[PDB]
């Protein structure tokens, strides 16, 4: 498959790390060949770790929301600025009818008064 | 006590693996077999659901009701030159051969090379004013989001042409002599 | 017989103005200072009720 | 029957009404702030952004679905009317 090539390997990029996570969490759960020890240590942040991440995360969320809104906003403005124009002729010049999914019309003179099967 | 507290998170964390495999293995065969009949909303819906439910479930199993992210010890203890069949039993044939270097490769805690430049940027945007103007900006924007959710919460809340009585009066008025004198 | 196609054009060509209504809402929202908060609120309320009259 | 088609059109119209509100509600529902309890918050913001991106595209495709489903009834209404049908035949 010559298209859709980088998407496949980039999905395996998420596949492999998640497989490693599954394997290590299935070997942590097994008591054999595993050492369990509660190591309760604290890593000091030099900055306000929730607030300094909130400096960028919600700003980028709102900016990317507005950008991906404007991506599809201008796509539909030019997409709407003749199909139904001619469709109003066959209703007036001839007889129109609809059945199933297809539009049809008769040609006999039943409307003009002709008893022909 | 504590070990069950690890287990109740990690078991569902590896249960998310099953959903991720059920998505990607179907995607692998359906991409090769059905490359044509291009339907961008159809794949956009799959991307949207993968972004929605998996990213919420692994986050809710890794960020709450979970052991602390700096607590546990990730330990590799057994590794051999030949293929250790326990891993292919667990991983269902994935990560083959069981090499010597693949066990250090498993703990790939080093990030992407571009993460070095974004850390350089994180040291670069601190050269200008930081946590003094942007702090009050995000405070005012949190209050603005509170105002927006208040707006949403305050915004979240034929003629009788025929008359049977008149018709019944009409059908009875001409029946006999009432309403004429 | 062009009245209903004019109604359909009213349905369609309003949506450009709806896009501009959403844009004028969000640009005034992302502004740090908003003297015309009433304009922002009426833009949001007009976008809410105007899809309804559509 | 005809009433079944009318009910199907009514059901899809109400589904179109529901989808837009469901798209706008979840964008601002996820924007609320919560305190961290052993979270490692470095991964949550990109998740929120990447979930906001598809939710806004849901509004975009909801508008496209409205455009298509209006045109679906456009050809349904055009085949059976009476504004000048009995009038333009004799003119």
């Amino acid at each position: 498959l010559w298209p859709w090539d980088s998407v496949r390997n980039n999905l395996r990029s998420a596949l492999t790390e998640m497989c490693v996570l599954y394997d290590v969490l299935s070997i942590v759960r097994d008591k054999k060949f595993m050492t369990l020890d509660p190591v309760s240590q604290d890593a000091l942040p030099p900055k306000q770790n929730p607030q300094t991440l909130q400096l960028i995360s919600k700003k980028k969320s709102l900016a990317g929301a507005a950008q991906i809104l404007l991506k599809g906003a201008e796509r539909l403005t030019k997409s709407v600025t003749d199909f139904n124009s001619e469709l109003l002729r066959l209703r007036q010049h001839w007889k129109l009818r609809k059945v199933g999914d297809k539009i049809l019309g008769d040609l006999s003179y039943r409307s003009a008064g002709s008893l022909f099967p | 006590r504590e070990e069950k507290q690890l287990e109740a998170s990690l078991d569902a964390l590896l249960s998310q693996v099953a959903d991720l495999k059920n998505s990607l293995g179907s995607f692998i065969c359906k991409l090769e077999n059905e490359y044509g009949r291009l339907t961008w909303p159809s794949v956009l819906d799959s991307f949207a659901l993968l972004s929605g439910q998996l990213n919420t479930l692994n986050k809710v199993l890794k960020h709450e009701k979970t052991p602390l992210f700096r607590n546990q010890v990730i330990i590799p203890l057994v590794l051999s030159p030949d293929r250790d069949e326990d891993l292919m039993r667990q991983t269902e044939g994935r990560v083959p051969v069981f090499s010597h270097e693949v066990v250090p490769d498993h703990l790939r805690t080093k990030p992407d090379p571009e993460v070095e430049e974004q850390e350089k940027q994180l040291t670069t945007d601190a050269a200008r004013i930081g946590a003094d103007a942007a702090q009050k900006q995000i405070q005012s924007l949190n209050k603005m989001c509170s105002n927006l959710l208040e707006k949403i919460s305050k915004e979240e809340r034929n003629k009788q042409t025929f008359n049977p009585t008149d018709t019944n009066a009409l059908v009875a008025a001409v029946a006999f002599g009432k309403g004429l004198s | 017989l062009a009245n209903e196609r004019l109604r359909a054009l009213e349905d369609i060509e309003r949506e450009i103005g709806a896009i501009l209504q959403n844009a004028g809402t969000v640009i005034l929202e992302l502004s740090k200072e908003k003297t015309n908060e009433r304009l922002l609120d009426r833009q949001a309320a007009a976008f809410t009720a105007s899809v309804q009259h559509v | 029957s005809k009433e079944t088609l009318l009910q199907s059109y009514n059901k899809r119209l109400k589904d179109d009404i529901k989808s837009i509100m469901d798209n706008f509600t979840e964008i601002i529902k996820t924007a609320k702030i919560e305190d961290e309890t052993q979270v490692s918050r470095a991964t949550q913001g990109e998740q929120d952004n990447y979930e906001m991106h598809v939710r806004a595209a849901n509004i975009v495709r909801a508008g496209e679905s409205l455009m298509k489903l209006v045109s679906d009834l456009k050809q349904f209404l055009i085949l059976n009317d009476f504004p000048s049908v009995n009038e333009a035949i004799d003119q």
